[PDB]
């Protein structure tokens, strides 16, 4: 088997690439105009 | 119609500009997936000022993410409203400017400035004619100051007749971060004073002082300081997005705040501002809207305007309200504070009515004012820059990355001349 | 994308390196096989089924510590020619490191570095660990830095070399080996960070109340330091601190890069059950001279620059309140030409505790690296006990008869004497 | 009516035309077993231009599969849409050309070209009247460059007045494969310049440039790049199969691109080309189509048109679209980019509207342009050829097949006078 | 239709045919009886009911290595008369091996090479594996190459000649045998490739880390070379390279047909799963000067052509990306009349590892055959060794009285110096 086509007839790529992340640790923040809890 | 072009540079600009697109998507009823909800005429009758219809029905922001390291680009797309932006608006560096001016301005910001003007021209020439450029970045670091302001140099050459609106966050006097700050700050200031049509100043000392006294939070983070800048930056552009009894725009601010083009530095205020302890106890009306807004505690610069003199100023009133109590109260604040207002200018105030109030409130105001009290943090930058430069400390980076020495002597002399010309009008 | 190469020369580098990489394996989740039951990229590579092999070389001229790593637990984590070994020890000699044995091992060493660097662009720099008192840690450690400057010119090169004590040195010819290593690393090392063994012994005795620990317990505490330096490179945080502003914020002049460190909190589980760990007091502990890392008193030294690396659940508000307290504090004095004196970096990941070790699970920590004028005294005591023994030709026949000529001692003597004059001139 | 005969040679050509007969099968509703699907009258009103009715219900291609080695033709047949082609339209070689123009053109290209002329005469004479030929091959190899171009020669003599439209892929100069490329490149140009009516240049690093910058493909295979150029092959012939408000033809391209018979070398662009991380973000309109098409990033020839002058150009649009914007956009780019558009021709470029767009897209555009920037591409192939022929390299595989040195110097002369002829029009 | 004929002479040729057909039987599914439980048509011919039969001749005048093959496991696979045996050893003698004792075995060998190459037209070429230092490898190899040149002149003549090393020569009269053999290797051999023993000795010593390797492990590496050689000929690929492509892309002058070889990766199981052996990490090791299989140092030579063949799941994106960094590095250099020097072949099927051998199951591999000006050095010390021992008539009486004449040594000396004058004439 040769490698398959990675483009549809719509002429766009077929599979995504997961971006190189940074080990996202979230931060809980919200303020002003009610400013939560 | 008109088109505000936003550019979002540096680590600091990428967080304060992301929170900006959280609240403008709030004001226009935009979902984080790009669609629309809310069912109102007033949310999208003027939507081309900040958004583009992308033939998927979504409203992509006309804002470009711009940094020399993908650490901040990773964060702004992982969180909420990161799906709103286009990945082609993101421009990536890989090396990173380690808070050095020549690092971003001469060596490795030179090869990414060709790619980022390609995306500026992609969205500028795609419309008929735009209204202005809105430049948020950081002068304390490197990728915001040096790599940021050569963009300011280049787009002014291509579009000299358009307005040049910059919101720059300054080094702060009390907190000591990014220890080579006075080199980055001074080398950006003298070059943007001949280049930017008008500049507004944000300092993290003043945003902390707001959370000390007016918001009375206990643990304010950077996201809380972001929405302080973001609520003010929404308010300064609200009349271009919404109707009103008295319409205005950014060059209305420019013609009504700038008697001389060398002096174009402003202070920002924003009222009302309380926590829930005073949300139901304070009469939301025109007296304390104007009177909190003329307070040093509410100022977003680390300056006391009581020290200086208000040369010119403007107020951006938002919401359905009585209009006498807007402008006659600014006549009373001029009569009571006649010593605080400059003597050869009668009616220092520009006013406008932006009849759609912001979300969650019914009355608000945004301050943009040219005060000669903005001299004082140029003085403390001058004192600490010449403290580092009289014995040439931390200089070998700024020499070895292709940048000369008399470029620094003209940098100090230009800003000293800017300080001296603010004295003669006080 | 991002990657950093760690070089460990000498058996001091070996023992600091095995504990440094066992923390990284427990920090990212690497089993002793190199599998993950994505910040590994900045310290661990990839090769298919989770195989996250390390990006580090291990130089030693004698095999007696390297091949027992091969026999030990971490066999298949490390690539087998990343562990590079000779046959004969340099045996406390600068000449034995350079001209007789090191010329035959440095060709295979740069062969492995070149293959391990050209795998992907994004190399921030090299982390050097060595012993300046030793033979291969100072001699071969010099010649690696000579061959790294000639090819990898513009890349950053951090340094963490174990300076000997005024008292605990366990050698006699470390006056020769140390000051010949200075003539190496004033002009080849970009940032030199200083270490000292009794300055880790007195932290283990006082801050944890451990009366009989060993060399390996020193190596956990320093492993926590290097992991905290690369905290922002791997994990996310509010203020990113990569390697390029360890030098542009801490090095004001190219010949002034010798600098100090400190770590806090170093608190056992039996003391963490009573003391509250606030950001204000962990940085107050990092400013105490008794908590210092290389036994250099900063009361007669004058802080030119500093860096703080907060790691954990540190809110930026009390970062700025605590650092304003030390400007008010008079006993920590700073320089008039550097009024601002601080670079702050926040990372959200808490410090990783090793079970069976000495530390507990703390929620916040500081890794402080400060360039101060106090490094003049650690070389002035080097002045006094070098001239006291060089004056009567003691231990000289070993050096002169083995390739290196008389006179290189005198120019390296004038080199560190010029370093003395530079630190006195900048400290006015 | 008319028929365009695809003649498809070389191992490059057979696998770049397998993707060509996949896209025109998809656009025309051809099941790979041969039957029609999709029951649309516009989708089969013009089938006789590329397919012939088989009196068994199927639509056999008018394709001439051509190679000197029996391997790539077996892989094409074994793949999908490879059982569409007639087995006798394949022509088989058993020896092959070893990247050799001598055995490609003279010795091993002679005994097989008598069978190719038999099959191309059989299908063409069976038609009522021809429209042209579509020569797709490679210049960097042995059989496509060797007797694909001798096939170009003799059907030009035997059919003197028809259209000959060739998609020739030049050797990739930056990252060069098949080390004796400039002998097969330069010395097949000077033969082809008096025998080809219309030429389009394809470069492999340009195909990698559009896969990297505009498609952001992580792993681009040959199937991707052969699929991207088949967008050009279908977009250039859209009006041959489909109606339009303004019509065109390959003859229209011939009469509206060359003011002189020698300058028949063209560049090719295709728009839009975006990733699906930015497909929902793409506003798809006529002005955004033309400006993204008019970039060196998008053009599948590796020559920079900013260093040259577009002497003549053309733009085939596709899709239901307004026909004032099918010209006011080119008045915008002619007035703005007048420095890149030559003066002695007024209104350098034409357009036509095809009504059916490519499937999945509502509008598209292909571009065939006679730009004088190709002088930097022939002179760049020149400095490898004159350096490798100065010191007599690899020449005994050429002179040892009924061949001498004189037409190598004639190749240098007949190509550098094409370089110098493009010199006088920049 | 398509077939290739291998030819082996000498004891070295016989066991180098045993390794390359232990491998080719193991990848084509050929049991030692030949029964499958159309890509095989190059090396095996369909005979009867599902039997595949070797396409070669095994040639040796001494029986001591060949009749032990016909009593072995591969004895019902091979045809009996394809293995042709003599009666007496040539005994390091060009005079006997060409003239005296080698003339009664050529009539059987040319009968079988006719009966094997006449079954189908379109024969792809002949391969030759000869021992240069041997007696029948040099003598019989020379004369039958002469007779196959007059019979089949227009067919390819591949050769992988096993040359004596500068220090490893395992005999005494290698100056006579090799210089006499290269007089005719120059004139009627279309392709010559040097396989020096000590170079492949070192490669097994550091890459595969076997410090007691034997002629078996030497022979497996050549088997991997010939497998990735004709991988494109046997199986399909992204880009085919034919055997005719070799001379058209590596031979710019008919006299210069002497090229090099290199195989990478040759990693061992233990060291295998420890590197992402990527289309680059493996093409950098293929171009490494010490990874040479004939110990011709190319840093003092100029590359005049190179052919790379990839074998596995190789995308050509990083083929072009990695070969660009090969082109840009200055430690490699090309002669200016070949600005490009690269012919690439791609085969989809990965190489197959032999059980119990010394390689590992590797997904992708590179074989690289480069023509260079650095062939002048293997003939330059050949000049030194021949004249140093021809000076005072050593071992001359074994050649003069056994068929040749005094003066063959002078002209074989002369035309090798003509090869040196021709190589330096390219070398400006
Ligand atoms: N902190 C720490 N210091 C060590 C360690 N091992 C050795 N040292 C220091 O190194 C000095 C002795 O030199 P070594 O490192 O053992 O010798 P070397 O640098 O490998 O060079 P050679 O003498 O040739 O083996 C001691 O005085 C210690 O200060 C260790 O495991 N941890
Ligand atoms: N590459 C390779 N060469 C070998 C091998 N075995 C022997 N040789 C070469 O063969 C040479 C000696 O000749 P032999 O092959 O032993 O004997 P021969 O070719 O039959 O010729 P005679 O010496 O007359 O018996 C040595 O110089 C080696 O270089 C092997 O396993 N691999
Ligand atoms: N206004 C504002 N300032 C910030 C924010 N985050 C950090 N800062 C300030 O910016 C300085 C660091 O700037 P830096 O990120 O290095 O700038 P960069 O070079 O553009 O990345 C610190 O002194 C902070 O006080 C923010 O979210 N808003
Ligand atoms: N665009 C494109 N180029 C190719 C393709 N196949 C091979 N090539 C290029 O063509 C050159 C080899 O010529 P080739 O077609 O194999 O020789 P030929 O079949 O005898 O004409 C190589 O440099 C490849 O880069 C393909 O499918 N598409
Ligand atoms: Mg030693
Ligand atoms: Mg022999």
């Amino acid at each position: 088997s040769p490698p398959e086509s990675s483009l549809q007839s719509n002429f766009v790529p077929s599979h995504e690439e997961v971006g190189r992340h940074k080990r996202f640790l979230v931060n809980s923040r919200d303020s002003l105009q009610g400013n939560m809890i | 119609m008109r088109e505000i072009v936003h550019v979002q540079g540096g680590q600091c600009g990428n967080q304060i500009g992301a929170k900006f697109w959280e609240v403008i998507s709030d004001e226009h009823g935009i979902d984080p997936t790009g669609t629309y909800c809310g069912d109102s005429d007033l949310q999208l009758e003027r939507i081309n000022v900040f958004y583009n219809e992308a033939t998927g029905g979504r409203f992509v922001p006309r804002a470009i993410l711009m940094d020399l390291e993908p650490g901040t680009m990773d964060s702004v797309r992982a969180g909420p409203f990161g799906q709103l932006f286009r990945p082609d608006n993101f421009v990536f560096g890989q090396t990173g400017a380690g808070n050095n001016w020549a690092k971003g301005h001469y060596t490795e910001g030179a090869e990414l400035i060709d790619s980022v003007l390609d995306v500026v021209r992609k969205e500028a020439e795609g419309c008929d004619c735009l209204q202005g450029f809105q430049i948020t970045h950081s002068l304390g670091g490197g990728t915001g100051s040096g790599m940021g302001t050569l963009l300011i140099s280049k787009v002014r050459e291509e579009y000299p007749d358009r307005i040049m609106e910059t919101f720059s966050v300054f080094p702060s006097p009390k907190v000591s971060d990014t220890v080579v700050e006075p080199y980055n700050a001074t080398l950006s200031v003298h070059q943007l004073v001949e280049n930017a049509d008008e500049v507004q100043v944000i300092d993290n000392e003043a945003l902390y002082d707001i959370c000390f006294r007016t918001l009375k939070l206990t643990t304010p983070t950077y996201g809380d300081l972001n929405h302080l800048v973001s609520a003010a930056m929404s308010g300064v552009t609200c009349c271009l997005r919404f109707p009103g009894q008295l319409n205005s725009d950014l060059r209305k601010l420019a013609v009504n705040l700038i008697p001389f083009p060398r002096l174009h530095f402003f202070l920002i205020g924003f009222a009302p501002l309380t926590s829930r302890g005073s949300q139901q106890y304070r009469a939301l009306s025109v007296p304390e809207l104007t009177q909190q807004m003329f307070d040093a505690k509410n100022m977003m610069c680390a300056s006391d305007p009581r020290h200086g003199r208000y040369l010119t100023a403007s107020a951006m009133f938002r919401g359905r309200m009585s209009t006498k109590e807007v402008d006659e109260q600014m006549l009373n604040v001029q009569n009571k504070n006649s010593s605080y207002f400059v003597e050869w200018i009668p009616n220092n105030m520009k006013s406008s009515v932006c009849d759609i109030p912001p979300k969650g409130l019914k009355m608000s105001v945004t301050f943009v004012g040219n005060s000669t009290a903005i001299q004082e943090m140029f003085k403390r930058v001058s004192d600490q820059f010449t403290a580092m430069f009289r014995r040439k400390a931390f200089l070998h980076w700024y020499t070895g990355e292709g940048m000369d020495e008399m470029e620094f002597t003209e940098a100090e002399s230009n800003m000293n001349d800017l300080v001296s010309e603010y004295q003669q009008y006080q | 994308m991002r990657e950093v190469i760690s070089i460990h020369v000498g058996q001091a580098g070996i023992q600091i390196g095995n504990a440094c990489w066992e923390l990284f394996c427990l920090e990212h989740g690497i089993q002793p096989d190199g599998q993950m039951p994505d910040a590994f990229n900045t310290f661990f590579s990839e090769t298919g089924a989770g195989k996250h092999v390390p990006r580090c070389v291990f130089l030693d001229l004698e095999p007696t510590v390297v091949d027992e790593v091969r026999t030990g637990t971490y066999r298949h984590l490390f690539h087998p020619e990343q562990l590079i070994s000779g046959k004969e020890d340099a045996a406390n000699n600068f000449a034995r490191g350079h001209y007789t044995i090191g010329k035959e091992i440095v060709d295979l060493s740069l062969d492995r570095i070149r293959k391990l660097a050209d795998n992907c662009t994004g190399l921030q720099g090299f982390l050097m660990f060595n012993a300046v008192g030793g033979g291969t840690g100072s001699g071969l450690g010099c010649l690696l830095l000579e061959r790294l400057s000639v090819d990898y010119g513009k890349k950053s090169k951090l340094n963490f070399c174990s300076w000997p004590s005024p008292q605990v040195s366990t050698a006699v010819v470390e006056p020769y080996n140390s000051v010949l290593s200075t003539h190496s690393l004033l002009e080849h090392t970009d940032v030199a960070v200083m270490l000292d063994n009794e300055a880790i012994y007195d932290i283990c005795r006082r801050n944890l109340d451990i009366e009989r620990p060993t060399y390996t317990n020193l190596n956990r505490l320093i492993a926590q330091v290097i992991s905290s330096l690369t905290a922002s490179l791997r994990f996310d945080g509010a203020l990113n601190v990569d390697v390029t502003e360890f030098q542009t914020n801490l090095v004001p002049y190219p010949r002034i890069h010798f600098m100090l460190s400190s770590y806090a909190p170093i608190i056992s589980a039996e003391k963490a059950y009573h003391e509250q760990l606030s950001v204000a007091e962990i940085t107050n502990s990092a400013f105490e001279p008794a908590s210092m890392m290389a036994k250099c008193d900063p009361r007669h030294g004058k802080y030119m620059a500093c860096c703080l690396m907060y790691r954990g659940d540190v809110v930026p508000k009390d970062v700025n309140a605590a650092v304003a307290t030390i400007k008010t504090k008079r006993t920590i004095q700073f320089v008039d030409w550097c009024p601002t004196g601080f670079k702050c970096g926040i990372n959200y990941q808490p410090p990783t505790v090793v079970p069976g070790g000495d530390l507990a699970k703390v929620m916040r920590a500081v890794c402080m690296i400060s360039n101060s004028t106090a490094i003049a005294e650690v070389f002035s005591r080097m002045d006094h006990k070098f001239d006291l023994m060089y004056a009567k030709r003691a231990f000289v026949h070993w050096y002169v008869g083995e390739g290196m000529e008389e006179g290189e001692f005198s120019e390296a003597r004038e080199d560190l004497a010029a370093l003395e004059k530079d630190y006195e001139e900048v400290g006015i």
